[PDB]
RNA sequence: AAACUCCUGAACCCGGGACGAAACCCCCGAGGAGGGGACUGACGGUACCGGGGUAAUAGCGCCGGCCAACUCCGUGCCAGCAGCCGCGGUAAUACGGAGGGCGCGAGCGUUACCCGGAUUCACUGGGCGUAAAGGGCGUGUAGGCGGCCUGGGGCGUCCCAUGUGAAA
RNA sequence: GCAAACCGGAUUAGAUACCCGGGUAGUCCACGCCCUAAACGAUGCGCGCUAGGUCUCUGGGUCUCCUGGGGGCCGAAGCUAACG
RNA sequence: AAGGAGGUAAAAAUGGUAAAAAA
């Protein structure tokens, strides 16, 4: 249950922070600027050889801690990106991203993962009519995912609105501060959209 | 410039009235990200001495790659001994999904994305030699024409 | 005595490379003389004919060498990369359609013959028929 | 489709009866090469038509008897025996296998 | 084997012999025991290690060890057969549980409770 | 991380609330084709929709190499561990315990059982000088398998067209 | 003539053995029966193909040598994990 | 002879020392 707890404790441990936290986890700290490095009693010893193999299993582990999510789920898609053609990793970090929770926290919706998921839970975003709950709901070029009617009768929704502007969206995550919607498009990429982490180690771990 | 994974040391040793004197020898790859690669094994008493000096064997017994597209043109079977390399160019999508050996050697390299398997002894020197030969051992369609024009 | 000359004519090419030697004796057969125009015709050797030693019409196979490489010794690279016997006198290796052969994920070269001749590889894939695989070369 | 097969007549032990030694080739559903057995079938000759070798051609008939199936139709070419006679040193060589 | 003979002969399959008839699928079997002992591992080492010689509901004896340290069978248990040896107790195959109909583990076990016995080290205090 | 600060709202009440069913039947036209008329809910006041609203179960295995994860006590070939190599003979990163970390997450591990790895019955894919392995040599039955020209046959073989290979 | 077993002698801690002295089966010939082996090149056979140098058994050719069959050696390319 | 080598020669009165274990 996406582990739940310290969770910038791994915004160390991967190595280089995330957007996690939201506005402290990208503040002065992720837990970052003041101490980065990995916790624990061994917190800096002296780091010692990643045998390859592991590099990619680190890989593998950023990654789906910066999506949010474990990885048995992961793994499922992982392997429907095997089998949904394309260039699999690519087209998976796409169908990865189409995936609701994190389209609403880029949208520019949620500040944070974590709050994304709580929101979606909870049908204060609905997407394209229905307030869709489950936080895994892939999207399709064309849909637009707006907020629920008590929505823009809520709080934190207006604080994203207004300290959000200034700020421009997934080229394909067309949003609305006019109405608070929010229309899907074509796919990104590794490229679209980037991200601290090399697919094709964790393919290539993954898929052993 | 290129990069100087390397890939295990060997702890030698020989007897004698007078103990055991050990000694090192290590395996290094040196490829330049995309382009070449080069292998080298260090020989000496004490390790770094070796490693260096393997560096340098590396960069001086050197060879390139058809590296096109990300992969090599059309696959090869190389042996070596009782030791076989088996490598067959991969679509993307794919990875080089290798040994240890072979990825190490082929990332060097530049190779992307690469189908391989690899049958017989599986002794990482000889095998590390017999996928610098499969490198070595690289046609494609001008290659082709050098032979295959007629002279 | 000789249980299949074929195989052995592609075997005493296989030597004449390995030897580097201008061209080769082989014995005369019509089937052959097929093999060798496809051979030839599809960029690898240098040229078949009807030549004759002792009583026994037979055939001069010029083999091609390329340009002298160097480093240490020439070895000018090898035309013939290597040959083998795919259909051999126990497996009678039917091809066709799909049964179809690539050789070198790509180019390469096998050369099958069937009721509708001694096709080349992509040449038996351009009229779509089939027949026993002879034999592969790179 | 009445299948019909083409084979040499064996043995004209029996009368209205002959046996018939057939033989099929096939391939090796897994090393590729081919090979042949043979199988002796119930050719039915209600006026002994067919003799020693001649090989003629047999047919998937009403159940004439216990076994007995196979009747006839038409035949082909007499003067075999060689075949027959093959077979037959293969039949003595069978009596040539003893632990006893 | 040249083809021919490979047509004819062909090469032959696989084959397994067991390393367990405690037999019929048998990852618990009955174990209900007799006697106790004390071995010692092909040299280097020292101890004693039960004995469970089961009876299982099939039959035979075997050598079943139990989880180290510390019994309490005396002479019934109905350890659950498990399996797997080690290089001591010519055998040490097919396991005591530590659960079954007895043993249960020891107590003060703030580790393998997924074995070892303890429901949860639970402090209360 | 905590306590706290705010925000939400697992659970859970009040309300409303199903689709799952239009025929046979009745009449108009003949009981024919066509039109209207009428009975039919187990599931369950559940799914579901509206309002309201409480911070509310986290565990199992690993941490000597394989293999990502180390320091500290006790124990001193005793107690033990163990899939293989081995780990304990009074400084153990292996045993127990404790801090901390790896992994997994309503799951975690164990044994069992099959396929893989195993190209370790090798058809793609193997071997037999000395590593397992050439018959003590002959002989020759069957079988296997065959040089070079010509044309006929078209049996294997390739292709062409359909029947079929149900559904799943 | 020899030579297991067997005996005596020497030997040694002991000597049921190696060494000495004697000695029977056997080792020999006819017929039969056994049918094993390091029965070893530790390499099944038959065929075609790939540098030469060199010693020699042999058959042909008036012959410093060409040529077909052999038993040795060295080494092209190759092949083996290595010796080879 | 300078060597490597293929066949035929010479050459030892005696004995038991265990072993858990270090780099």
């Amino acid at each position: 249950g996406r582990y739940i707890g310290p969770v910038c404790r791994l915004c160390r441990r991967e190595g280089v922070k995330l957007y996690l936290k939201g506005e402290r986890c990208y503040s002065p700290k992720c837990a970052m600027e003041r101490r980065p490095y990995p916790p624990g009693q061994h917190g800096q010893k002296r780091a010692r050889r990643p045998s390859d193999y592991a590099v990619r299993l680190r890989e593998k582990q950023k990654l789906r801690r910066i999506y949010g999510i474990s990885e048995r789920q992961f793994r499922n898609l992982f392997e429907e990106a095997s089998k949904k053609k394309g260039v699999t990793g690519s087209v998976f970090l796409g169908l990865l991203e189409s995936r609701l929770d994190n389209v609403v926290y880029r949208l520019g919706f949620a500040v944070s993962r974590r709050q994304a998921r709580q929101l979606v839970r909870h049908g204060h975003i609905t997407v394209n009519g229905r307030r869709v709950d489950l936080p895994s709901y892939r999207v399709r070029p064309g849909d637009e995912i707006a907020v629920a009617e008590k929505s823009r009768n809520l709080e934190l929704i207006r604080q994203n609105l207004e300290a959000m502007k200034g700020r421009k969206v997934g080229p394909w995550l067309s949003l609305d501060v006019e109405g608070m919607k929010g229309k899907f498009l074509r796919l990104p990429d590794r490229e679209d959209l980037a991200l601290p982490v090399n697919e094709q180690l964790v393919i290539e771990f993954y898929s052993r | 410039d290129f990069e100087e994974k390397m890939i295990l040391i060997r702890r030698t040793a020989r007897m004698q009235a007078g103990g055991r004197r050990f000694r090192f020898g290590a395996l290094v790859v040196v490829g330049d990200r995309q382009g070449r690669v080069g292998l080298g094994f260090g020989k000496a008493p004490e390790v770094p001495l070796a490693v260096q000096k393997a560096g340098y064997y590396a960069r001086r017994n050197m060879v390139e790659v058809p590296l096109q597209n990300g992969t090599i043109p059309h696959e090869i079977e190389v042996e070596f001994g009782a030791s076989k390399i088996v490598l067959k160019p991969a679509a993307p999508g794919t990875g080089v999904i290798a040994g240890a050996v072979p990825r190490a050697i082929l990332e060097l390299a530049g190779v992307t994305d690469i189908l391989t398997k690899e049958l017989g002894s599986r002794n990482p020197i000889n095998i590390a030699y017999a996928t610098m030969e499969a490198l070595r051992q690289l046609r494609t369609k001008a290659d082709v024409e050098r032979l295959r024009k007629g002279e | 005595m000789l249980t299949d000359p074929i195989a052995d004519m592609l075997t005493r090419i296989r030597n004449a490379t390995r030897v580097y030697k201008e061209s080769t004796d082989v014995p005369a057969s019509r089937f052959k003389e097929e093999i060798l125009r496809i051979l030839a015709r599809e960029g690898f050797i240098k040229g078949y004919e009807r030549v004759d030693v002792d009583g026994k019409p037979y055939l001069r196979v010029y083999l091609k060498y390329g340009p002298r490489r160097q480093g240490p010794d020439p070895r000018p690279e090898q035309v013939i990369h290597h040959i083998r016997r795919i259909s051999k006198p126990g497996r009678r290796v039917y091809v066709g359609v799909k049964e179809i052969p690539r050789v070198r994920r790509g180019l390469g070269i096998a050369i099958l013959s069937t009721s509708k001749g001694v096709l080349t590889d992509r040449e038996a894939r351009k009229l779509g028929v089939g027949g026993e695989l002879i034999c592969e070369v790179w | 489709p009445k299948k019909v097969l083409t084979g040499v007549v064996v043995s004209d032990k029996m009368q209205k009866t002959v046996t018939v030694l057939v033989e099929r080739q096939f391939p090796h559903p897994l090393y590729g090469k081919v090979i042949k057995r043979s199988k002796k079938y119930l050719a039915h000759d209600p006026e002994e038509k067919y003799k020693l070798g001649d090989v003629v051609e047999i047919i998937e008939s009403r159940p004439i008897s216990k076994r007995k199936r196979f009747r006839v139709l038409r035949l082909v070419e007499s003067g075999r025996m060689d075949l027959v006679e093959k077979y037959l040193i293969r039949r003595q060589n069978y009596q040539s296998l003893s632990k006893r | 084997p040249t083809i021919n003979q490979l047509v004819r002969k062909g090469r032959e399959k696989v084959r397994k012999k067991s390393k367990v008839p405690a037999l019929k699928g048998a990852p618990f079997r009955r174990g209900v025991c007799t006697v106790v002992r004390t071995v010692t591992p092909k040299k280097p080492n020292s101890a004693l290690r039960k004995v469970a010689k089961v009876r299982l509901t099939s039959g035979y004896e075997v050598t079943a060890y139990i989880p180290g340290e510390g019994h309490n069978l005396q002479e019934h248990s109905v350890v659950l057969i498990r399996g797997g040896r080690v290089k001591d107790l010519p055998g040490v195959r097919y396991h005591i549980v530590r659960g079954v109909y007895d043993a249960a583990g020891v107590k003060d076990r703030k580790k393998s409770r997924s074995k070892y016995g303890t429901k949860k080290p639970k402090e209360a205090a």
